[PDB]
Parts: C-alpha cells; structure tokens; sequence
C-alpha cells in the first residue's frame, strides 16, 4: 500500500476512550467522491484493543467544521473486542456515496480501553492476502 | 392453445395482393418519425466499466501577492459521473420451408425487417427520451430522469442538473417537454459498449434446425436485430429542458410557448458560445402550438404580430432561432408533473 | 445496468411483508468476490412503498446452500419509510469481502406494505447519473 | 484535517478513465465567458 499523508483519517490513534478522529478531511464543494471511478478507503485497525467493549466506527459527515449535525456513510456496528486484532476492517471497500461536506470519525466506545489504535484513512490500492 | 409463435400462411397470405406475389407496399400505420436516432452521435465505449465523465466542481482563488509575500497553493477540484449501456434485442425464426414456398424470398424478409426495425426504432426512441433505470433496472438512462427536478427560484450560473429545467403550469394530465441536445463528441452521445458494434445491427443467421422437445425437426431461418446504446450527457450545460406543459392550455393558449423557448437558449447558455451540433424535440402538438403563436387566429388575447392578408396560412415552424426543430412520435403529451428541487 | 440472469439475487421481487430473495447465488466452491477487482451490485428498490414502517434488506452468506448460519456481509439498515423511492441504492456499491458458497438477500419490513418493488443483483458497470 | 490545499491522490484518481491513463478530455462545467479582458486596450505605464 502506499498510503499517504494529506488525505487520511487517523495515523495510529489510540481513541482508547471514547474519542473521534483528528484530521478532518474537509472539501470545500461537495463532489461526493465515490462516483463513477472508486477510491479505496481502510479503517483497519493496527494495533490490539485490550478491554473495549464495542467500537461503533461511524463515518460521519457533516456541513460544518464542528459536526453541528452529521450525517453516517459507513457504520460498523458494536464490534465485540474479540475481533479488534490487527487488520480487522471496519468499513466497506471503496468510497462510500452522500459525502456532503465535511467527514469525521466517530469512535464510540462501550466502556473505556487501555489499548487500541486504529489507521483509518484513504489508499491507493487494497491489500488482500 | 396458441398459433402467435412465427410467421404462419394468415399473415403471409395477408401481406400479399390480387396479383398473387408479396406486396412491395405495406402501408405503414404504426410508423413513427424518430429524428433523435438519425441526429445522435454514437462513439466506443473504450474506457472500461461503462464510459466514465469527468466534471470540474471548483477553482482556485488567486491571491494578489504584494512583494516579499508567499502564496499558497490550491488545487483543481475535478468530479467524476459515469453512464451504462444497455441492449436491445430481437428474432425471428420463419419456418424455412415457408418462405422458400412464398415466390418473393427478400421481398418477404424485407418486409419482416421492416416491421421489426420499426418496432426497435420506437422503442429506442422511447426509452431515449423516458428511460429510467431506477425504475426498469436493465435499460440505460434517458434525458427525462436525469432532469426530472427544477429550481424554483433559479439561480444565475450555479449550473446544476435542477437548474436547466423551466416549468411554467403543468400540475394535471396533459403535461408534455420540449428539448434541446448538443449532438457532439464533447456534448452527448451514444455509447456502444467495448466491442460491440455501432447502431443498430442485424445478422441473418441463415438455416437452423430447431430441435423439438419431443424428437421432433425441421428447419428454420433466424434473423436477429441487436441494438445498445446509452446517451451519457457529459455536460448538462449543453442540455435544458421545459417540463409541465400543459396541453389544453398549450393549445388554449394560456401559457406562452415562446416566452419559454426565450427562457431556454439562455439556460442553454450554450451555442450561444461554443459548442457541436444543436437540435430542439417535440411532439406534433407543441409545433402546432408554435406554428399556432406564429401565425395566429382568433388567438386568446395578445399575439403582437400582425400579418398581410397573404400571410394567414403560415408556413411549419421549421429552425427555430437556428436550431432545426425536429418533430419525435416518443415525447409523450401525458408526462408526469416534474417536481420542484424545493 | 447490463444486469444478468444466472447472477440476479431476484428480478423485479416484490417487497410487501416479510421475505427472502427469490434466487440465492451459488458460486460453486466458497471462494471470494469482494476482494482484488472491484464487483458493482445494486440491491435498489424498483417501485415505491406504503404504509411499512422500515426495509432491512441485508446481504447474508452461508455456506450451506440453505441458510441456517446467517452472516451479514452489509446491511442496509433500517431505512425510513419516506426514503423508500424508486432508485434508492439500499446498500453498498461494490460488493462486500468475505464471500461464502452462497449468498441470499433477506429483506425484513417493519410492517406490511401494499407496495414495494426491488430488483438486486450484481451489474456490469454500475451507473451513476 | 484540510485536505483541500495539495493536489491529492483522490483528486488523480478522479482524473484518470478506466483504462488507467489520465483523461485528456475533462469537462469544466465551470468555464464562464468574459470578453472584457479580450477587446480591452492596454499599454505599458511607461513613466514615473
């Protein structure tokens, strides 16, 4: 993979709490980017979850710097902790479709955590086995 | 319990005369005048996975740069938006025997292809002009749903897909629209998918056997009419639409056909600059009106146009302002009320 | 959509109460689809609806050609009455990862309604606009 | 967060058809028309 710098969600962060993510990627004309040709997106996570209990992962987007009022594309559900391995994905493949103005990452967690990272953001290309 | 399968002695005998040969004239009834499949450019589908459009949604802003000082760079903010083809296909098996025994070999097939290239040919157009997949799935996708919104209070140049479409009435049952389509490259054209052929073709596969399901053989000849195209307007700038036209006003003369027609050209905004091949779609009914505004009778109230006592007849409606106005048995006088985008 | 037969989870299957896809996919051996080269499929309702409250028409995969061991490869969640248009994508735009023997599509209405049409399946090139 | 301010890889990924090469043919749908800047008449200040 050569996923890169600008257009990417979180680089190893913890969100062991109950926290969201940092770099928001904001576009100022709604293009909703998922049309015609894909574009691969992960929100694998990169490094073991210890004592969560749940990792809603929504893929929040919004029509304000603040999230005022967002708007889900991609939600992975209460994810149990028994699966937050390394490489455990959490979203769909490609882009999704409604991307309105701004996008976040929701991390609600079930509970606190004292481990977890996660690598959300858009590549190039997938890697599959 | 059934005899509609093939080509039988009725409807051979039927499609002779007096004489005892195959009718070379068959008074076409059912024909249809289908401009829009003679001025459409049709090019390769060769980009892969259906032909792809690239869109530009934003520029950047330049900034004055007083000496010393640094600018930041900015980007061209693209988009993309992609189209489908979708196929048309038809047989015909005749029961070889049975044309060999009918004098008139190519007369009788001429005529069978006749009737299906004119069945084809509407349906085509029909599905041009009303096709929309998100409610028939396999077909492609025609001018009307792509536009099937307008902005009520319109806005000057935020050029969007809700922003070329004109109301003015409508809300009954005799809504109909008019159209306006820059065939050209760069414009709108019909997509045949990778590989297959342009337009519409036709293989006459020749003999056959037909095996029964109960042992049964005899020959058959097959003639297939393929045809799969897809429209892909690239840039809806080029296209503007006028919806809810409401026929018995359209003929009463209530609503003002011209004041529309004034009010698209300039939605258009195009040809009025740059641009390919134009051309302008309607049924019989709005030329009638047109031609109707342009030479009136007792004609409502207002016509500000004058005439000799020569010039009461009045001539077709013809190019309007330039733009050949081609006349189409496929845009329905019976639409439905096209939406306000709110 | 260049749709096909003999790869249509059902063509033009009514909605209306309770129900599962008409035809069930089977690919055979339970080898992967979502994965490598992307695979468009549209589970988009046809015709409009009426009084049924909700839609959560999913995607499951088994692999026993009958289902008794349901797995959600994407949902599409429990989508409002008013959004159930003609044309509404219900689901992701490619397919998902982790393609079983077989796969279905359950759809699950809150309610019965006296309309409501969708035709699922995977498309040659899915087409946008 | 921005995003907006680069020439990003999704931005290339827009601009290119399914073949893989980069479109030569890109739909502006934002060009405008102003003569103004054409029929002007300008000329060096040539002074102080």
């Amino acid at each position: 993979m050569i996923m890169d710098k600008e257009n990417t969600f979180s680089y190893k962060q913890a969100i062991t709490g109950t926290a969201v993510s940092t770099n928001v990627i904001d576009l100022g004309v709604s293009r909703d980017i998922g049309k015609g040709v894909p574009v691969p997106i992960i929100i694998q996570v990169v490094e073991d979850f210890a004592d969560a209990t749940s990792l809603t992962a929504t893929l929040q987007t919004s029509e304000t710097e603040n999230f005022s009022s967002a708007t889900t594309l991609a939600t992975s559900g209460a994810v149990p902790v028994a699966d937050l391995t390394a490489g455990k994905q959490l979203a769909v493949q490609y882009m999704p479709l409604g991307t309105q103005r701004y996008l976040r990452v929701n991390y609600t967690v079930s509970g606190t955590a004292t481990a977890g990272a996660v690598t959300a953001g858009v590549v190039m290309s997938h890697q599959q086995n | 319990t059934l005899g509609n399968t093939y080509l039988t002695l009725a409807d051979v005998q039927k499609q002779k005369d007096g004489k005892g040969n195959v009718t070379s004239e068959i008074i076409e009834m059912l024909a249809e005048t289908n401009p829009i499949l003679e001025d459409m450019v049709v090019m390769e589908c060769n980009d892969g996975t259906g032909h792809l459009t690239t869109i530009r949604t934003g520029l950047p802003q330049a900034t004055w740069r007083r000496l010393y000082e640094g600018v930041q760079p900015a980007k061209s903010t693209t988009r993309q938006i992609k189209d489908s083809t979708g196929t048309l296909e038809a047989w015909s098996e005749v029961d070889e025997k049975l044309v060999k025994l009918s004098k008139d070999k190519q007369q009788l097939m001429l005529n069978e292809a006749a009737a299906f290239l004119e069945g084809m040919n509407q349906t085509m157009a029909s599905t041009l002009f009303y096709g929309n997949t998100a409610t028939d799935a396999v077909k492609f996708m025609g001018l009307a749903p792509r536009f099937n919104a307008y902005r009520a209070a319109r806005n000057l140049k935020p050029v969007d897909t809700a922003d070329q479409v004109i109301d003015a009435g409508g809300t009954g049952s005799d809504l109909t629209s008019i159209w306006m389509v820059v065939w050209g490259d760069r414009t709108a054209h019909g997509l045949y998918p990778e590989g297959t052929s342009a337009g519409l073709q036709r293989e006459y596969l020749g003999a056959e056997t037909k095996e029964l399901g109960d042992g049964g053989v005899y020959r058959v000849v097959r003639e297939k009419f393929e045809w799969d195209l897809g429209l892909t307007v690239r840039d809806f700038r080029y296209v503007v639409r006028i919806a809810n036209i409401d026929v018995s006003d359209l003929q009463a003369g209530t609503i003002d056909i011209y004041a529309l027609l004034r009010k698209a050209y300039y939605r258009l905004e195009n040809r009025v600059i740059t641009g390919g091949r134009a051309a302008l779609y309607c049924n019989a009914d709005v030329t009638e009106a047109m031609d109707a505004a342009a030479t009136p009778t007792s004609s409502t109230t207002a016509s500000y146009v004058r005439l000799t006592p020569m010039q009461v007849d009045g001539k077709e409606v013809m190019m309007y302002r330039g733009i050949p106005v081609r006349e189409c048995d496929a845009i329905l006088s019976t639409e439905t009320a096209v939406p306000s985008v709110a």
